[PDB]
This record gives C-alpha cells, sequence and structure tokens, in this order.
RNA sequence: CAAAUAUUCAAAUGAGAACUUUGAAGGCCGAAGAGGAGAAAGGUUCCAUGUGAACGGCACUUGCACAUGGGUAAGCCGAUCCUAAGGGACGGGGUAACCCCGGCAGAUAGCGCACGCGCCCCGAAAGGGAAUCGGGUUAAGAUUUCCCGAGCCGGGAUGUGGCGGUUGACGGCGACGUUAGGAAGUCCGGAGACGCCGGCGGGGGCCUCGGGAAGAGUUAUCUUUUCUGCUUAACGGCCUGCCAACCCUGGAAACGGUUCAGCCGGAGGUAGGGUCCAGUGGCCGGAAGAGCACCGGGUGUCCGGUGCGCCCCCGGCGGCCCAUGAAAAUCCGGAGGACCGCCGUUCACGCCCGGUCGUACUCAUAACCGCAUCAGGUCUCCAAGGUGAACAGCCUCUGGCCAAUGGAACAAUGUAGGCAAGGGAAGUCGGCAAAACGGAUCCGUAACUUCGGGAAAAGGAUUGGCUCUGAGGACCGACUCAGAACUGGUACGGACAAGGGGAAUCCGACUGUUUAAUUAAAACAAAGCAUUGCGAUGGUCCUCGCGGAUGCUGACGCA
RNA sequence: GAAAGAUGGUGAACUAUGCCUGAGCGGGGCGAAGCCAGAGGCUCUGGUGGAGGCUCGAAGCGAUACUGACGUGCAAAU
C-alpha cells in the first residue's frame, strides 16, 4: 500500500536494483560461465511474499 | 373502535395464540401506563427500564415493579416493616 | 454536476469523518471537514444546560484557545451549577445550620 | 487579516517596528490601505479621495510603500 | 401539466397516497386553519373561549378549508 | 466419541460471561468501626439498570468516615428507593426499607435482601430481582439467626450479618411471556452464550450420550448417577423422583 | 538539523528550510532551500555542478 | 479462438496498418456507471525516450513486455498519543525442563513542594484525538507536503503598553455581560461520551422557474428562442439570533396556551419584557490584485422566485426493550484559602523554534487472490435530466469507452429468443417448460377464524389526445383532486414495468436455520409446557500441576 | 505396492462460534395503542397517529426450478 514501513520499503529499495541484467563485460571475463541474472523477477509473476 | 378485543396486542397479528396475547395484554398496558408521582402529585411517572420508574416533570427515579410500579408484594412488606418497626419501640 | 472525493485518506463514513460542501473562488466544489457537535457544559443536580458557555470540542476550551468570559460564570459554582442549583444549596445550607441550633437549644 | 476604522489608529500601527510594507489599493468606490505586520494584516478603507492623499503624503518616511 | 393535461386514470402509476400523501393535506389543513383562528383572536374577530372551541373542532375535522371555518365562525357569532 | 457441550463450558473460551457493559459488583460498603457501632447516612444517586441483571442498582454516596473523600456505593435496590433519599446503614439504623442492619436488630418476621453469610460478605442471599428472605427466629446464646431463603431452605447465619430491609426491586419479570425467539435471544445476548439449545437427540453418538438412532430417543433412563464422569453424567442428575405430581 | 548545520560548516550558506525524503532506491534526498541574499547558483557555480 | 449491442470514412506514420495516431461520423456504459477517488494486497506496474528476439493464445509501427534514465518534499495529512475486546509480563505458585499460571498482594521499585502524599508494557492508518485555507505549478507531485498569499497550534524565552491593589476589577433586580482582574497541598463537577426506529423544523450543496448582460447553436418557415457560464476559502470583527433552556413582573374557571403528533400551567400558564445557546446564517476584512467568461490591454462577474424534491449535517419531540446501547488519554470549570505587597497579572502587541517514518501508481472483465491479461471472489465515499410511486426498467448530459482475432456464406444438428389455423393437457411419473395475470381509480368481496385475519379473496367497470371548468392557498404562487364538451380504424398502465386464480388432504404453528461443491425439507431452532441438581465448606464443567469458567453471579439465579 | 499405528510440530488469510470497535438496508401496501370531534348514553361515526421477529418490492444477502447452458468449462461449482 501507500501506507509502509520503512523495513517493508528498505527491502523493497534492495529488490528493485537487483533485478537488472548482468554488465556485458562480465561474459568476457577469462573463465566465465555465467550467461544471464537467473534470479530476475517480475512483479506480475513470482510475487516476493512480504 | 378499531378493534373489538385486541386492544394494545393487536400489534402482533394472529400470532403466538390467543391464550398468550391475553396474558401479556395486562402487562403491556401497565408497564406503559402513567403513575401519579406522590412526591410532585401529577401522573408523569413512566417506565425507564424494567424495575425503573422516573417522573417526567419532579425528576424523581423510583425503583419499583418489573411491569407496574407498585407490586402487591412491596404494599404488604411496608405494611409488615412499618408494624415492625412501630412494636419494636 | 461535480461529484466529490475525499480529500485525505480516510475512506468511511464515520463520524470522526464527516465533510461539508464548500464553493471556492476557483469555481468548484471541495469538501471540507467539519468538527463533530459536542454537548456543552451539562448541571449535575438538574440536568439541564450551564448558560452563557458555548458548545465546543473539549480541546477547544483549552486557555490560550478561548477567552476567559467565555469559559466562566460570574457567579459561586459559575460553570458547575446552575442559578437554581445555587439558590437551593444556599437556602439548604442556611436553613439546615439554623435547625442544628434549635436542636442544640432544645 | 483585521480591519481598521478610524485613521489614527492606522498612523501608529504604520509606525510600529515590525511593519514591513504598506499596500493601496484603488477600488471604484474608496481606497483601501493594507500595512503587513508580522501577525496580521490591518486594512483600513478611506473613501474620501483628499483624505486618501493626506494619509499617502503623511505615512511614515521610514516605511515602504507599494501601489496596487 | 399545468393547464391539466396527461393527468387522467391512464397516466398514474402511484397510489393517490404515493403521490400525495393525506399526512401532507392534513398537515396543510392544520397550519392554514390555525394560522387563520389565530389571524382572528388577534384583530379580536373572535375571543378566547371562540378560539379554544374551533381549536378542538378543527383538530376534531369539523371543517375542511377556510371557507368552511369562517362560515361557523359567522353563524355562531350570529347568535344575538 | 467426542466432547460434549456440557464439558466444553467449563474451558471458558466461548462461554465466559458477557460483561462489557456492566456497572460494577452489587454489594454493601466494607464493613467498618461506624457501621459495627452506630449508623452512616447515605444519600441515594442513580437508580440504574444493570444488563444481564433484572433488578434496578442504587448508586448511594457515603462521606467516607476518616478520609476528606467522597464514598460511592452501588448494590441491589430495594422495591421503593428512591433519588433523593437518605439511606442509613448500621447496628443503630432504623428499622426503614432501604437501610442495612444487622441481622440482630431485625425483629422476627422482617422482610430483607442482600444477606451476609460471613459477617463482611457484603450481601450473597437473595439478591434476584423480587426476591427476600425471612428472618424466622433468634438465639442469644449461639448469637445465630434463622432466615428463611427464596428456595424454602432455611439457614443459619451470625447475628452480625447484614441485610437491606424490604425486597429487591424488578419483580414480577418472569410472569410476561417472551413470545419470540429474538426476545430470548436479546436476553441472553448480555448474558452468556447458551441460549439456542440443541436437544441431545437431535445430535450424533459421537456428540452426545442420548444421540444416534432411526428414532429420536434417549434408549436408556435419563436419569443418571451423582457420581458419573463428566461426558456421562446428562439428563437428570441424581434425580430423587421424576414425572409430574 | 544535522543537514542545515552540514551546509553551514561545507559551503558557509545559511538553509532557510529543508524537506527530506526517502527515494524508492533506497536513499536519502534533501531539497535545501537557501535563505533570500543567498543565490543558489552562485553556490552551484562554486561546487562545480553547473 | 461465438457472453458483456459496433463499427465506418479520409489522412498521417511506417518495410509492413482490420488492430498505432489525428479528424469526422454511428453507437454503448447511463451516474448503487464501463465515471471520479480511497482502505487492504501488490511493489515501480507511475513518466519520458528507445526497440533485436521472446511475451501481449490473430496481428502491431505498438506496451502493465524489454532497455536506459527520471520521479514520492508536511509543525497543521496520517502513523506516532489513549484506551477497547484481548495479549505479554516482575515477585510468587507449579513444573525434570521446555514451559504453564495475574490477583495470589509482595518493603511495588514513585510523585508534590527536610515536609507532605501513596487504594508495568503492548493492543485501533474505520473508536477517542493540538493546529490550514484559497489560488498556481510537473512528462511524471501536492485530491491540504512545492510556489504565492493569508492564517493557526504547541513549546520556550523576553520586553513595551495596559489592568489590580477596599491586597486580589467593574456592570446587571436577575438570567448573565465585559479583552485583563491573587494563590499551595486537598477535594468536587462537566466535556470527551455514545442504541434502534418514526414524524416535524432549520442550514449547506445540488436540481429546478424567471429577468438582465456575454458568447455560441438553429434559422426555406417558426422561435424576445436553445446551450454554456455569470464564483468567493480557512481565519478575524460586528450583527443576527432558530428550536429548546433560563430570568423579571404579574396572578389564571366562563379554564386557557398549543403540536402533523404530543403536551404545558398556583411546583406560576396565557401575556409583556429580557438572558443564553448554534449556524455549513448576514455584512465587512481576506478580496478581486484571484478564478472564470468574452473583446482586442479593456468589459463583466447582476437581480429575483419556488419545493411532501435529492444528499449531508444539525435541532427538537415521540416510540421501543426480561435488549438501556465503550473506556482512557486530553481539556475546562468549580469548593477551600494555608501563603504573599512594589509585586501580581489566564490581557494586547512583540521575539525564537518545531524531530523521525509513510506519501509515485493500480485498487480491478489486465497492477490484489483464484497456476493466466481467468465472465469468479475482494471493505468504502460522490452521484445529474426525462418518464414514473420510485437509486425499478428504458432513453439522455458530464466523464469514459467501442477492448474482447478478422473476412466470406446462411446446410443439417445445436444454443438463445419468437410466432403459429382448429382443438385445449388428449402430452408426461408429474402442466416440466411456456402462456395467461399484472400499474392506478371506482364498485364489490365467501367459507373459516386464535376476532388480529382470510383480502389484492372471488367478481365487475374504467384509463389516450385535446379544449376547458370547479375546488383546495400565502403575503403572487405550487401542485393535487374532481367535472364537462369535443375527438381518433375501441385505441389508450400502447414500450418498459408489472399477483394467475379457486376447492381440498398431509406435515410443520408462525418469522428464523441447515448438509460451501447432487438433499432447504416434514430436518434443526423457537416461544410455551414439564422435569432434575444446587444455599457457595455448593451444583455443573475445565486443568499434568498449580489453579480456573459459570461469577461484575445468589433460586424471578446458575447448571 | 495398503487401508493403518506412533512421536513431535504448523495453521481460524476459508469456514464455525463468542467478544470489541466501525459501516450499511429506495419506493409502496395494511393500519395496533394513545389522542380529537360529533351523536347517544361506556357505545356508534369520522378523523388523527404510525405499532409489528406484518406485507409487495430496490441495494445487499441467499439459492427453489429449468434436473436449462457448460461439463478436456470463462469457472476444480461458473
Ligand atoms: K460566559
Ligand atoms: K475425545
Ligand atoms: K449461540
Ligand atoms: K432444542
Ligand atoms: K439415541
Ligand atoms: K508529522
Ligand atoms: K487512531
Ligand atoms: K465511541
Ligand atoms: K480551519
Ligand atoms: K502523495
Ligand atoms: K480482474
Ligand atoms: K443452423
Ligand atoms: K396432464
Ligand atoms: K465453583
Ligand atoms: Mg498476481
Ligand atoms: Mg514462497
Ligand atoms: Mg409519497
Ligand atoms: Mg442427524
Ligand atoms: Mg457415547
Ligand atoms: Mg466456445
Ligand atoms: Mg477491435
Ligand atoms: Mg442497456
Ligand atoms: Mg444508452
Ligand atoms: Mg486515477
Ligand atoms: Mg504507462
Ligand atoms: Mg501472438
Ligand atoms: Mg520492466
Ligand atoms: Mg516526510
Ligand atoms: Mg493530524
Ligand atoms: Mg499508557
Ligand atoms: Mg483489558
Ligand atoms: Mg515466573
Ligand atoms: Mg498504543
Ligand atoms: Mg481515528
Ligand atoms: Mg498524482
Ligand atoms: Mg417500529
Ligand atoms: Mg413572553
Ligand atoms: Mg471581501
Ligand atoms: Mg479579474
Ligand atoms: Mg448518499
Ligand atoms: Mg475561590
Ligand atoms: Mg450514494
Ligand atoms: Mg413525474
Ligand atoms: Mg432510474
Ligand atoms: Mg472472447
Ligand atoms: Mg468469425
Ligand atoms: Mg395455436
Ligand atoms: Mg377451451
Ligand atoms: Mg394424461
Ligand atoms: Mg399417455
Ligand atoms: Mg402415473
Ligand atoms: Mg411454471
Ligand atoms: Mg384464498
Ligand atoms: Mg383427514
Ligand atoms: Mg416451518
Ligand atoms: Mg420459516
Ligand atoms: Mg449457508
Ligand atoms: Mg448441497
Ligand atoms: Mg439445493
Ligand atoms: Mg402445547
Ligand atoms: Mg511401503
Ligand atoms: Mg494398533
Ligand atoms: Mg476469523
Ligand atoms: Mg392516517
Ligand atoms: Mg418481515
Ligand atoms: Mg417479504
Ligand atoms: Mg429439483
Ligand atoms: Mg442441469
Ligand atoms: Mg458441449
Amino acid at each position: 500500500p501507500s501506507h509502509k514501513t520503512f523495513r517493508i520499503k528498505q527491502k523493497l529499495a534492495k529488490k528493485q536494483r537487483q533485478n537488472r541484467p548482468i554488465p556485458y563485460w562480465i561474459r568476457m571475463r577469462t573463465d566465465n560461465t555465467i550467461r544471464y541474472n537467473a534470479k530476475r523477477r517480475h512483479w506480475r509473476r513470482t510475487k516476493l511474499g512480504f | 373502535k378499531r378493534t373489538k378485543k385486541a386492544g394494545i396486542v393487536g400489534k402482533y397479528g394472529t400470532r403466538y395464540g390467543a391464550s398468550l396475547r391475553k396474558q401479556i395484554k395486562k402487562m403491556e398496558v401497565s408497564q406503559h401506563s402513567k403513575y401519579f408521582c406522590e412526591f410532585c402529585g401529577k401522573f408523569a411517572v413512566k417506565r425507564k427500564a424494567v424495575g425503573i420508574w422516573g417522573c417526567k416533570d419532579c425528576g424523581k427515579v423510583k425503583a419499583g415493579g418489573a411491569y407496574t410500579m407498585n407490586t402487591a408484594s412491596a404494599v404488604t412488606v411496608r405494611s409488615t416493616i412499618r408494624r415492625l418497626r412501630e412494636q419494636t419501640e | 454536476v461535480q461529484r466529490l472525493t475525499y480529500r485525505k485518506r480516510h475512506s468511511y463514513a464515520t463520524k470522526s469523518n464527516q465533510t461539508r460542501v464548500v464553493k471556492t473562488p476557483g469555481g468548484k466544489l471541495v469538501y471540507q471537514y467539519t468538527k463533530k457537535r459536542a454537548s456543552g457544559p451539562k448541571c449535575p443536580v438538574t440536568g439541564k444546560k450551564i448558560q452563557g458557555i458555548p458548545h465546543l470540542r473539549p480541546t477547544e476550551y483549552k486557555r490560550s484557545r478561548l477567552s476567559r468570559n467565555r469559559r466562566t460564570v460570574n457567579r459561586p459554582y459559575g460553570g458547575v451549577l446552575s442559578g437554581p442549583a445555587v439558590r437551593e444549596r444556599i437556602i439548604r445550607a442556611f436553613l439546615v445550620e439554623e435547625q442544628k441550633i434549635v436542636k442544640k437549644v432544645l | 487579516p483585521k480591519q481598521i476604522h478610524e485613521i489614527k489608529d492606522f498612523l501608529l500601527t504604520a509606525r510600529r517596528k515590525d511593519a514591513r510594507s504598506v499596500r493601496i489599493k484603488r477600488t471604484k468606490d474608496a481606497v483601501k490601505f493594507k500595512v503587513r505586520c508580522s501577525r496580521y494584516l490591518y486594512t483600513l478603507c478611506v473613501h474620501d479621495t483628499d483624505k486618501a492623499n493626506k494619509l499617502k503624503q503623511s505615512l511614515p518616511p521610514g516605511l515602504n510603500v507599494q501601489e496596487v | 401539466k399545468q393547464k391539466g393535461r396527461h393527468s387522467g386514470y391512464g397516466k398514474r402509476r402511484g397510489t393517490r397516497e404515493a403521490r400525495l400523501p393525506t399526512k401532507i393535506l392534513w398537515m396543510r389543513r392544520m397550519r392554514v386553519l390555525r394560522r387563520l383562528l389565530r389571524k382572528y383572536r388577534e384583530a379580536k374577530k373572535i375571543d378566547k373561549h371562540m378560539y379554544h372551541d374551533m381549536y378542538l373542532k378543527v383538530k376534531g375535522n369539523m371543517f375542511k378549508n377556510k371557507r368552511v371555518l369562517m362560515e361557523s365562525i359567522h353563524k355562531s357569532k350570529a347568535e344575538k | 466419541g467426542r466432547v460434549i457441550r456440557a464439558q466444553r463450558k467449563g474451558a471458558g473460551s466461548v462461554f465466559k460471561s458477557h460483561t462489557h457493559h456492566r456497572k460494577g459488583p452489587a454489594r454493601f460498603r466494607s464493613l467498618d468501626f461506624g457501621e459495627r457501632n452506630g449508623y452512616l447516612k447515605g444519600v441515594v444517586t442513580d437508580v440504574i439498570h444493570d444488563p444481564g441483571r433484572g433488578a434496578p442498582l442504587a448508586k448511594v454516596t457515603f462521606r467516607h468516615p476518616f478520609r476528606y473523600k467522597h464514598q460511592k456505593e452501588l448494590f441491589v435496590a430495594a422495591e421503593g428507593m428512591y433519588t433523593g433519599q437518605f439511606v442509613y446503614c448500621g447496628r443503630r439504623a432504623t428499622l426503614s426499607v432501604g437501610n442495612v442492619l444487622p441481622l440482630r436488630s431485625v425483629p422476627e418476621g422482617g422482610v430483607i435482601c442482600n444477606v451476609e453469610h460471613h459477617v463482611g460478605d457484603r450481601g450473597v442471599f437473595a439478591r434476584a430481582s423480587g426476591d427476600y428472605a425471612i428472618v424466622i427466629s433468634h438465639n442469644p446464646d449461639n448469637g445465630t439467626s434463622r432466615i428463611k431463603l427464596p428456595s424454602g431452605a432455611k439457614k443459619i447465619v451470625p447475628s452480625s450479618c447484614r441485610a437491606m430491609i424490604g425486597q429487591v426491586a424488578g419483580g414480577g419479570r418472569t410472569e410476561k411471556p417472551m413470545l419470540k425467539a429474538g426476545n430470548a435471544y436479546h436476553k441472553y445476548r448480555v448474558k452468556r452464550n447458551s441460549w439456542p439449545k440443541v436437544r441431545g437427540v437431535a445430535m450424533n453418538p459421537v456428540e452426545h450420550p442420548h444421540g444416534g438412532g432411526n428414532h429420536q430417543h434417549i434408549g436408556h433412563a435419563s436419569t443418571v448417577r451423582r457420581d458419573a464422569p463428566p461426558g456421562q453424567k446428562v439428563g437428570l442428575i441424581a434425580a430423587r423422583r421424576t414425572g409430574r405430581l | 538539523k544535522k543537514i542545515k548545520a552540514a551546509v553551514k560548516k561545507m559551503y558557509d550558506i545559511q538553509a532557510k528550510k529543508v524537506n527530506t525524503l526517502i527515494r524508492p532506491d533506497g536513499k536519502k534526498k534533501a531539497y535545501v532551500k537557501l535563505t533570500p541574499d543567498y543565490d543558489a547558483l552562485d553556490v552551484a557555480n562554486k561546487i562545480g555542478i553547473i
């Protein structure tokens, strides 16, 4: 809701930062196996139960 | 007029049986009656709740019967208490 | 016809959320929130209203917010007892006191 | 906001240290003198043309004067 | 409608009571007749004994309008 | 089977009494020196209704015996009490309706209510509307008194126990037919969660000893031992007789 | 209170009032209005943001 | 890939347009909406720009997708403070320990000015409650946070002026009035602070009728016409003073006063004269300088009428209860008068300060839950014109929408909706389904009955349009109701809306309840009737134990 | 490869019931007490008034029938 506890807002901010694409230069590193984020979440799917 | 025998009990329609309506009639009448106030001398005492009888104008509130201001035993008790008080002297 | 909305996040028609419709200089209708109707001071022996004092919410009677003439009545038991109650107490106080002297003499 | 009725009481209020500015508003009926003080804005209505001028000239020289 | 058109039995959907309640009619009659009685007690057209008798007859549904009430007052005063 | 309804009431979960709008315990003022040796005058200020209680209560104000303070009491109102009335409590109080007296001061035949069982109980007997106790006899040797309770039982009480003179107000309440399930619903709404009772024969055997069968019937005597375990003790408990005489 | 004391000790300017908020990214943002006789454009030039 | 009526034309953009954008047209939601805003829940879905694929069950140039950035401002709105049902918990008690017990009273852990007094916390963004208004502003905020202007509250210091000293003010017969106008421990009252139902009255907003002026629409004919707008906040001062309540004079039967209803009066009416109370009332300030509408800076922002109208609030009566319908914080007043003099001052003006967290957006036929962009489910506020009894149905204005893959053709069988000569239940287990009835006005209405009903029983007649007529009022007006003439292809509650009736048997008295997702019933409940136990060292019941429920109870009670 | 048995834990966001504190329910029909008047000598007549776990019905709440549609549904109950 609009009415938020601070602790809920702080957690929501971290989850907002975490669902980004991986930087392109990570794939260029010497021994790299990472392809995608594997932890992207869309709000309409996969709700975070807070 | 408007009724030959029901009176105040006609609010109940055809329900509950004739004997029960006749039973409740006397208490429905008596609990909605206006009683004489001995303190001020007016017929202004009305039931506020079961056992509670308040005068409209002088404002006295009196503990009495459930559906009538003075019960029959209340008069008898007062006479017994009065006779005991005098004979005690 | 210019339907209205609540202006705060109270969404329920409670007694503390009562509104009135006003016309603004902008030519529109808005809601203004009113104060709940309050009883004034009451007399404990007659139950009648205490004359001379306005009917406000309790915190609107605060000294910093209300003038002193509005708060008080100039008589013993001013805002507490009505005039009829004060007259009866004065007469009762004097007449019973005389009876105490008469009991002492007799 | 408060209204002032007599001219002299407006004179003392405009002479108050906390008075900041005087605004003169011209209407089709009268001339309004408004002095901005610390807590209130005081308005005096002058229905006479020359009394408005005499008030204009007799204002304290230290107070700012604005035409509206 | 003011001239009276479109007000026949083929145009009425509510009951006569639902259209204009009998209580509203009775309230208007009492206020009209009680005002007239008060207007006659002042100006001394009737005295307080006549007013009290007419007030209880108005409440008793004896006069259906003003013209009936004034006629009764005139006939009542016609005694001597 | 499962726990029967009679057993579940002792947990007091949904069966606790409804007391949210009650005005406080009704009882005498605590026994003290003034009452023990003289009289103390209070004034009745209100006669009020207590939810769940048939009898009206009387609000009474005393002056504290040794503190500069008011003392406000609330007990069951005797019939005939009224606001602005002076009531007197103590050994030397007059035998008048509404006064509180020790039983030693009430002669034989007196009508009393809110009678103490122990000295200082503040009233234990004859408290429901229209009820009263009768003073039967006095024993000066043992200092005991014999009273007759509303159920008819005789009881021996110390002569120092206090009672109010008169009968409880609000009598005649149960002579009026309720006439409606809804009137019964309102009566018990302010008392307890007890009113709509389902017959044990209308249940399944898992829920009640009377339950089951292809006809609604108890199937065994409804009289039950005094020493039966809970869950088994249903019907008529330790009945000396049954039927209508 | 610490914000207006900090801007005074950092830039030698006086704040008339401070409005703060926490952004959806989790950081705190402050709106610092300077008193008249302080020109934010001049202060912005000294800091380097313009 | 078929529920929720529906699209069409021209243009633009683009590789590509039935689906994007603009304009025009035709339609729908119809203001208890498909409109405008909130509480839960979600968490960036909000805004901009861009577009490889995937996804948006057809398509897309397009987005609730994807990528990169941006966006949520408070002394006054909330949380926060208080307590509710309730929860935790010191000591103590129990318990192998985990843990279970709060009234069982334990030197209760402290409060004012040595002296005096002395009967824990959590729990509500719908309960209680310090204080804000109007106008403007963004791509995205502010339905009171930013800007402009104008206020208020709380706290803290400090003057200047006033006010009092018959130490602690005046006036009034009085109700009471005046911006000020002593005081400690102690004590007392009020406000906060309360149900449901029914009339009546008042205020605000809306609707509605008229006049004036401004602009727009129609204009073969008619139309002094149709449409739109013509505004005024918190806060401060003065006035007014409803309905009740109160005061002074006076003394009432030939009783009077009085409401829609009540009801009121020697315990003092009617009457005369006053006090107070509230207002969302009037005027002025705020404030025309704003906003709006026009004309090219300028003009204007005005005058009335009406009401069983609708929504909100208030007032004052009446009714109802074996039902009587929170508490605390907080604030005000009062009784008393110890103590005190150049010291008192609740007065005006003046000075300083005001923390933390929330604030975007959706709130639903796509932002929540139902594995989904699911015809389901999910708490609220506002709410126009016509018809009409009416928030019924049907049509329309504001606002919002044409999103539900599209095109061609009309086979069988379906699904949904109709009609059908003559007969009229012969159909079928069974009139299942359908049809018939239906509004209003007048007439008329049986058996039986617990005398209240049955009853809208049954059975008949009428209803449009037009031109009039009569009656019912206030200090010029509004609806209602009766009557008449004329007149139409006998049609007229012209759509919509809207009982089929009667004669009996069984069961259940009735109203209520129930097997969520095959049984709504004759089952359950119920009032009434009857029985049993119990006087507290008690009955009934819970608990491992300690202890506990009934019980804030006491036989008109509990079980 | 059971249907079961046991030990120790988690749920009253559905539903059941008690409690506290909020919110909500057009317009009509019938017409009980109380009250007024008239006539008669308490009765009859006309009004007034607005009761009721009364009635037709809008919102809401529910779910009788078609044993309708659907029955790899829009839906694990529409
Ligand atoms: K006053
Ligand atoms: K068991
Ligand atoms: K129950
Ligand atoms: K039963
Ligand atoms: K059985
Ligand atoms: K705040
Ligand atoms: K709160
Ligand atoms: K409350
Ligand atoms: K305000
Ligand atoms: K916001
Ligand atoms: K949805
Ligand atoms: K076909
Ligand atoms: K047949
Ligand atoms: K016990
Ligand atoms: Mg979801
Ligand atoms: Mg999970
Ligand atoms: Mg009507
Ligand atoms: Mg069974
Ligand atoms: Mg068994
Ligand atoms: Mg299909
Ligand atoms: Mg389409
Ligand atoms: Mg439609
Ligand atoms: Mg339409
Ligand atoms: Mg929106
Ligand atoms: Mg968007
Ligand atoms: Mg596709
Ligand atoms: Mg995204
Ligand atoms: Mg903030
Ligand atoms: Mg606030
Ligand atoms: Mg506390
Ligand atoms: Mg508690
Ligand atoms: Mg312990
Ligand atoms: Mg708290
Ligand atoms: Mg609140
Ligand atoms: Mg916004
Ligand atoms: Mg009623
Ligand atoms: Mg007078
Ligand atoms: Mg003005
Ligand atoms: Mg202008
Ligand atoms: Mg409404
Ligand atoms: Mg004093
Ligand atoms: Mg509404
Ligand atoms: Mg109409
Ligand atoms: Mg409608
Ligand atoms: Mg579809
Ligand atoms: Mg097709
Ligand atoms: Mg046929
Ligand atoms: Mg036939
Ligand atoms: Mg056949
Ligand atoms: Mg056959
Ligand atoms: Mg057969
Ligand atoms: Mg049928
Ligand atoms: Mg019949
Ligand atoms: Mg038979
Ligand atoms: Mg039944
Ligand atoms: Mg039923
Ligand atoms: Mg159910
Ligand atoms: Mg079922
Ligand atoms: Mg069924
Ligand atoms: Mg029987
Ligand atoms: Mg196995
Ligand atoms: Mg086994
Ligand atoms: Mg629950
Ligand atoms: Mg009537
Ligand atoms: Mg009903
Ligand atoms: Mg019904
Ligand atoms: Mg069936
Ligand atoms: Mg089927
Ligand atoms: Mg099929």
